[PDB]
């Protein structure tokens, strides 16, 4: 109910007219295990309509694919099939395959799936996490620490990984930029202990420079979102990939090293960052 | 005359390897003014005031408890002091109080060793009250 | 190797890790202070050094006795800080006492 | 649910309490032998122990929201940092009695208004400071 | 953090029964065994003092 109302207030689903952008399929816990097991297939079919008939790029958001796995295990237990290791259904791999393999790119279109993943007992080696990870192609780790810093979206840049992050796919420039910003934050984290122990003045000149650039980058990661625009008061931005690459490579090169750090916080394209720097005081 | 002067204490460091004209020092066996090319003289300090006549012209004044005036053959004098204190932080009222108190203690110091200790106290206090 | 045993060992090592990290922080603070006043102590010690630095003095040929002042702390967990000093003292007392010089050691630490 | 299920006054004090206590948890490891630590760390440890003593509640003794707000206000603002750790609970009890009897109007304001208005905060500040000055005997 | 992760508690080092636990056990004994001797000697001196007076 909270998600429904929040989506209505954000505007992704409009009740007055046909301006909706999401279709909700709810498999609430009070339903029997079979229903919860098949809710994902229901939503996947609803997405399949747009990919095939309408030839569009759909986004299937399956929350807690772990509950899908658990529901499958419960259904197998009810059917009496001898449980597999840890107690998951004997057909865990096949069920997961049947569900995931329909979420692919056809000639008409493609269905991308952002699936929330729950890790039981914080065990990545657990059968359900392992089976789900076998089909994954990218990971987005929303970290409370990054939220504490104030960076929204609160994606942990170093921890978040993608499998298409290879030059042959993304492009040499894209890979260079992403690899660079990865290192520029890793070394900042590594030396962040050094400054904490000895001091900022106890760092090398380059060590002082990388801190400034990394702090600029970690702030530049934050981007205003259009869905929360009503509350935050700041128009949301949709930065193109080219603009993201240009801005981050510019920050890495040191072109905007003179700019203040706040100029890069909660901004869109790098032109907005420099304009904001101008606006300050 | 291009005489490197090192006045340092265990706590604080004063002039260190700095060219100075004269350094009047409260040394034992009499006070002798450190010169540009004074004869190498390893003499121990006594409570008193050190005046460093910096080549620029100003003469800084510090108070010295004890130590060694290590003036080498070359123009290098190492003035190590156990307690190197400036004149401002010293309190004149308590300086006088301590001087008079030690002078009173002199009579009560029956032991010649203890009387010698109170004698050291009164000597330091004498130099102290002269400084203040 | 029951899960109980594995859990016990894991918890123990976790506690050890936490304690060692906090100890590292405290040692870092103490080292920061000790390095700070090491600079004032440095020139003061150099003043003592200057004596034999300029007035080059060497033991004539032999001394009847000898003193070895090995300085160190009473708190361990500092690698070979004490061990190295003890080794040097042992090497010297082996190096000396062959010529007859009666070495004596004051163990500050 | 989070803060949505809290009175605005309780929200005001509890947010600060939560931040201070979280920081104390972060530095709790040092506490054992954290005497030789940065002054910020010492401040975090002191505020944490004070807040922890505040949170302790006797069994079968349910407290009213206004009284809880008063005690948490006493703690988060930092009027108890000077007070000795063991004395914190004694102050909690004595202050509870004092505010409940002498200053029931202010508790009514917190109860009725549902938020710590600026006037209440000023009045709360005065009451807490005055009692704290005289609390120790 | 996440509750699922294994959480350690006070005394785990000794509860394990490993080398570190044994070191802690012996170290406590060595200290207080010596302390008891000092305390016992002091008590003996106290007893002798009250016997004298």
């Amino acid at each position: 109910n909270d998600l429904y109302h929040e989506m209505i207030e954000s505007g992704v689903i409009n009740l007055k007219d046909a301006t909706s952008k999401v279709a909700l399929v709810y498999g609430q816990m009070n339903e029997p295990p079979g229903a919860r097991a098949r809710v994902a297939l229901t939503g996947l079919t609803v997405a399949e309509y747009f990919r095939d008939q309408e030839g569009q790029d759909v986004l299937l958001f399956i929350d807690n694919i772990f509950r899908f796995t658990q529901a499958g295990s419960e259904v197998s237990a009810l059917l009496g099939r001898i449980p597999s290791a840890v107690g998951y259904q004997p057909t865990l791999a096949t069920d997961m395959g049947t569900m995931q393999e329909r979420i692919t790119t056809t000639k008409k279109g493609s269905i991308t799936s952002v699936q929330a993943i729950y890790v039981p007992a914080d065990d990545l080696t657990d059968p359900a996490p392992a089976t789900t990870f076998a089909h994954l192609d990218a990971t987005t780790v929303l970290s409370r620490a990054i939220a504490e810093l104030g960076i929204y979206p609160a994606v942990d840049p170093l921890d978040s990984t993608s499998r298409i992050m290879d030059p042959n796919i993304v492009g040499s420039e894209h890979y260079d930029v992403a690899r660079g910003v990865q290192k520029i934050l890793q070394d900042y984290k590594s030396l962040q202990d050094i400054i904490a122990i000895l001091g900022m003045d106890e760092l090398s000149e380059e060590d002082k420079l990388t801190v400034s650039r990394a702090r600029k980058i970690q702030r530049f990661l934050s981007q205003p979102f259009q869905v929360a625009e009503v509350f935050t008061g700041h128009l949301g931005k949709l930065v193109p990939l080219k603009e993201t690459i240009k801005g981050f490579q510019q920050i890495l090169a040191g072109e905007y090293d003179h700019l203040p750090e706040q100029a890069f916080y909660m901004v869109g394209p790098i032109e907005e960052a420099v304009a904001k720097a101008d606006k300050l005081a | 005359g291009q005489m490197s002067f090192t006045f340092a204490s265990p706590t604080q460091v004063f002039f260190n390897g700095a060219n100075v004209r004269q350094v009047d020092v409260p040394t034992q066996t009499g006070a002798f003014g450190i010169l540009a090319s004074h004869v190498p003289t390893l003499q121990v300090l006594r409570p008193g005031l050190v005046v460093v006549h910096a080549e620029d012209g100003t003469t800084s004044k510090y108070f010295v408890s004890s130590g060694s005036v290590t003036v080498n053959a070359d123009s290098s004098v190492q003035l190590l002091a156990e307690e190197a204190v400036t004149l401002d932080m010293l309190d004149p009222g308590v300086a006088k109080a301590n001087l008079e108190k030690a002078q009173s203690e002199l009579l009560g110091a029956a032991d010649e060793a203890s009387r010698a200790e109170i004698q050291i106290r009164i000597e330091a206090n004498e130099a102290l009250v002269k400084a203040l | 190797a029951t899960l109980k045993d594995i859990t016990r060992r894991l918890k123990s090592i976790k506690n050890i890790q936490k304690i060692t990290k906090s100890m590292k922080m405290v040692a870092a603070a103490k080292y920061a202070r000790a390095e700070r006043d090491l600079k004032p102590a440095r020139v003061y010690g150099i003043g003592s050094l200057a004596l034999y630095e300029k007035a080059d003095i060497k033991v004539p040929e032999d001394k009847k006795k000898h003193l070895i002042i090995g300085v160190s702390s009473d708190r361990g967990l500092c690698g070979a800080i004490h061990s190295s000093v003890a080794k040097q003292i042992k090497s010297e007392v082996a190096n000396l006492t062959a010529a007859g010089k009666e070495v004596k050691i004051v163990g500050v630490g | 649910v989070g803060s949505a299920a809290q009175t605005r006054a309780m929200k005001q004090v509890a947010g600060t309490m939560k931040l201070e206590l979280a920081q104390y948890r972060e530095v709790a490891a040092f506490a054992q032998f954290g005497s030789d630590l940065d002054a910020a760390t010492q401040q975090l440890l002191s505020r944490g122990v004070r807040l922890t003593e505040l949170l302790k509640q006797g069994q079968y003794a349910p407290m009213a929201i206004e009284e809880q707000v008063a005690v948490i206000y006493a703690g988060v603002r930092g009027y108890l940092d000077k007070l000795e750790p063991s004395k914190i609970t004694k102050f909690e009890n004595a202050f509870l009695s004092h505010v409940i009897s002498q200053h029931q109007a202010l508790l009514g304001k917190i109860r009725a208004d549902g938020k710590i208005s600026e006037e209440t905060d000023a009045k709360l500040k005065e009451i807490v400071t005055n009692f704290l000055a005289g609390f120790e005997a | 953090d996440t509750p699922e992760g294994v959480r350690s508690g006070a005394g785990a080092v000794r509860d394990a029964g490993g080398a570190f636990g044994k070191k802690e056990q012996a170290d406590e004994e060595r200290y207080f065994r010596a302390r008891a001797r000092e305390q016992l000697a002091a008590l003996k001196k106290h007893h002798e003092n009250e016997i004298s007076h």
